[PDB]
Order: structure tokens, then sequence, then C-alpha cells
């Protein structure tokens, strides 16, 4: 339940079930 | 060769090849039933078959109804040539469209809009009976005629209205035309930044957002690529609500309201 994407030069893994945190624009 | 159709009171320039038996092809002209769908040589046989057809929608149940706005469930099955006259006409504006004639395995949902003479065609769309891959849309049209006035993001959003009735998640069926993916981007974006306004937590589960909008979690992550909301900080993913694409929603959002172009799901009547 993985999948693949290019993010700012990096390349990454995510998964559909874990809980990812909502920000509002920060630092 | 056809290039031009007589639809109702619309004349249509055609897109693509669709292979209407070869006598009609190459007059370049098929004068078309708005209600039956037949295709017939000539404006006075089309005069003829107008005053002997009963038909003033399009066969099947009425499953959606506010207003005008009709969408009926029609059975491959129980109306073949409803259905492959209408796979014909939809071949004429689909580069992709594989499949005219075997429609016995498929529903359509067909869009009308109605005013004192019937119910006259918006758009449809395909749906498999039965999906090895979990598809909700095979083929989807919006007319020319009624092309980029809202009808289409209806249809798409009631192919998913279908999904989360049945519990399943969907997805068009691969490949998605040009249009196909700019219409499904457009709609993906409003449901997944309805869900992020609406949403108080301080997570979710791409899983979770999928759940509730029947949208396949490929689509979503796809979708927040997109719109560059995700990001990597400190070795996590994180969704970055971006305050531009918040503002510019709630925008677009207050126009929505005096659009009447809207599925209400309150307006279905539907098992599966
Ligand atoms: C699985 C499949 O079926 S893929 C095949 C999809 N079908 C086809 O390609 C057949 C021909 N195309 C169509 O019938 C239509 O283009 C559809 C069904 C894809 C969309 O129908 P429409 O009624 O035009 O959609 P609607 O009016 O809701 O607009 C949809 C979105 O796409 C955009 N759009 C539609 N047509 C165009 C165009 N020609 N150029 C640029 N943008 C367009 C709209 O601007 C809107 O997005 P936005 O709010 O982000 O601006
Ligand atoms: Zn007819």
């Amino acid at each position: 339940g993985m999948v693949e994407i290019e993010i700012e030069g990096r390349l990454h893994r995510i998964s559909i079930f874990d809980p990812l945190e909502i920000i509002l624009e920060d630092d | 060769m056809i290039k031009t159709i007589a639809f109702g009171r619309y004349e249509l320039d055609t897109w693509y090849h669709s292979p209407y038996p070869e006598e009609y092809a190459r007059l370049g002209r098929l004068y078309m039933c708005e209600f039956c769908l037949k295709y017939m040589k000539s404006q006075t046989i089309l005069r003829r078959h107008m005053a002997k057809c009963v038909w003033k929608h399009p066969p099947g149940d009425e499953i959606y109804r506010k207003g005008s706005i009709s969408v009926f469930e029609v059975d491959g099955k129980k109306n073949k040539i409803y259905c492959q006259n209408l796979c014909l006409l939809a071949k004429l504006f689909l580069d992709h469209k594989t499949l005219y004639y075997d429609v016995e395995p498929f529903l359509f949902y067909v869009m009308t809009e109605a005013d004192n003479t019937g119910c006259h065609l918006i758009g449809y769309f395909s749906k498999e009976k039965n999906s090895f891959l979990n598809y909700n849309v095979s083929c989807i049209l919006t007319m020319p005629q009624y092309m980029r006035q809202g009808y289409g993001k209806m249809l798409i959003d009631f192919s998913y209205l279908l999904s989360k009735v049945e519990e399943k998640v969907g997805s068009p069926e691969r490949p998605l035309s040009d249009l196909g993916l700019i219409s499904y981007r457009s709609y993906w974006k409003e449901v997944l930044l309805r869900y992020l306004h609406n949403f108080q937590g301080k997570e979710i589960s791409i899983k979770e957002i999928s759940q509730e909008t029947a949208v396949n979690p490929v689509d979503i992550v796809s979708t927040l690529q997109a719109l560059q909301m995700l990001k990597y900080w400190k070795g996590k993913h994180l969704v970055l609500k971006r305050q531009d694409l918040i503002d510019e929603w709630i925008a677009k959002e207050a126009k929505r309201s005096n659009s009447n172009k809207t599925m209400d799901p309150s307006c279905l009547k539907w098992t599966p």
C-alpha cells in the first residue's frame, strides 16, 4: 500500500494507511 | 468519413472516425433521432421517424432526478440497440473508445435535461457490470453543445456517488484522454480541498480520504502532488495546506452555490 513520487528533486515512498501530519504553512 | 450530425436542433462537427455502416459513412452526414439515437440519411427520413417514435427520454430506470436534470440507468443487455447507437455516437468524440457492439456487459448512465418537448441528452458514462479492476467509469462524454458548462464534473461526481453507495472506491478506466485527465484533475482538486477544509483533525491517512470520497488512493496522492501539498520535513511526509489554494477554493465554492450545476445525493433513488 505504497506510492512513489518526486518532491523537489528527492524521491519518496508514501504509505496509504499511515496518518500524515497537516501543517498550515510554517518553518 | 462523417463530418457532421444533425442532433435535435444542433448541428455538430465530429472529431473522430466511428464505424457506422459504409452507405451511411459515405454521405459524411448523419441524421440522428435525439431520443432513440437511431441514425438516418436525410432530414425527410428523420422527420418521418419523429412522427412515429414514441421515446421522449432514454430507456432504463430514472435513478436521479433534480428538476429538469435526470440520470437514467440503461442496461446494455436489456436495451442493446440504444446502447450500441450511443457507443457509435460517443466514438465520434472519443479517440480511445474500444468497443461499440458488445455492450451487454455494461451499464450506461445517461444524463438528460428536460424542456417541453422531452428529456434531451447531455452526456453519459458507461460502467462495467463487474469490473476486475474496480473501474467506476469505462468512457465518459458530454455532448459538444453542452461542453464546459459544468455537466462533465456533475457526471464524474455522479460516478463517485454510485461508488459511495456501493461501498467501493473507484477510478476511471485507463487510458484517460487528455480532456478526461483535465476534468478529473479539476474534480479531484475540488473534493480534496473540500475534505481538508471540513476536516479538523491533526492528521489523516490517504485511506481515510479515499473512504470518504470514494476516490482511489493513487488519484488522491497524484492530486496532492499536483497541488504541491505533499512535503518531506524531518524524515516524514506532511500534507501542507496551501493558503492560496484554500482562499481560491472558498472563492470557487462561493459561486458553486448559485451555479445549480451540482449533483445532490438526496435526489438519488438507487440500489445496485
Ligand atoms: C475513461 C474515459 O472515459 S477518458 C475519456 C474522456 N472523454 C473524452 O475525452 C471524450 C470527449 N470529452 C468530453 O466529453 C469532455 O471533455 C469531458 C466529459 C471529459 C468533460 O466534460 P465537460 O462537460 O466539458 O466538463 P465540465 O464542464 O464539468 O468541465 C470539466 C473541467 O475540465 C475543463 N475543460 C473541459 N474541456 C476543456 C478544454 N477543451 N480545454 C481546457 N479545459 C477544459 C474545465 O475547465 C473544468 O476544469 P476547471 O474547473 O479546472 O477549469
Ligand atoms: Zn427515435
